[PDB]
């Protein structure tokens, strides 16, 4: 039942805020790295952040650095993306995924996508 | 934050055709390249990892190869369900970065 389920997107105006959810099932968040990857309406895939839920390690893309925070609740087996100070440019379908395991750093499982629209 | 340059933007072909997508890494990335497919409104799906290994369950008509900085995906005999968009990715460093995509469409006429 290895699956990622996302939640939390909607319409939100410029300079607003949103918390998306990626709840793991079938495996455990602490073990793997969790990625959020977005995809703007016309465009391709763009990596935004990453977290290792055992040690708490995060890395972020420049676009998002300082505006967004990725976090993990290991008891709940859920990761989060807190997106504050939302620019119109962040409108995309957000996807969390994982790295399979050791020596397997391809994103083998992804969630369905949650859409964040940002306009007036 | 190595860029992956993907050729072509799109192509048209038919059921049964052999097709080849290419990605060029701007730097040496070793073998740390994966290939994803994505159909519209759906999430990506891993096809190939470590530049040439088939992920479980993916159709044996798919193969990856590498030569230097160049990574190639061939689909040897296109089936209906293969008309989708394909992305390469490198994950050798942070950020993992993606090719801009190749929509593989059917020639209608």
């Amino acid at each position: 039942e290895v699956q990622l389920v996302e939640s939390g997107g909607g319409l939100v105006q410029p300079g607003g805020s949103l918390r998306l959810s990626c709840a793991a099932s079938g495996f455990n968040i602490k073990d793997t790295y969790i990625h959020w990857v977005r995809q703007a309406p016309g465009k391709g895939l763009e990596w935004v952040a990453r977290i290792y839920p055992t040690n708490g390690y995060t890395r972020y893309a420049d676009s998002v650095k300082g505006r967004f925070t990725i976090s993990a609740d290991t008891s709940k087996n859920t990761a989060y993306l807190q997106m504050n100070s939302l620019r119109a440019e962040d409108t995309a379908v957000y996807y969390c995924s994982r790295w399979g395991g050791d020596g397997f750093y391809a994103m083998d499982y992804w969630g369905q996508g949650t859409l964040v629209t940002v306009s007036s | 934050d190595i860029q992956m340059t993907q050729s072509p933007s799109s192509l048209s072909a038919s059921v049964g055709d052999r097709v080849t997508i290419t990605c060029r890494a701007s730097q040496d990335v070793n073998t740390a390249v994966a290939w994803y497919q994505q159909k519209p409104g759906k999430a990506p799906k891993l096809l190939i990892y470590s530049a040439s290994f088939l992920y479980s369950g993916v159709p044996s008509r798919f193969s990856g190869s590498r030569s230097g900085t160049d990574f190639t995906l061939t689909i040897s005999s296109l089936q209906p369900e293969d008309f989708a968009t394909y992305y390469c990715q490198q994950h050798y460093t942070t950020p993992p970065t993606f090719g801009q995509g190749t929509k593989v469409e059917i020639k209608r006429t």
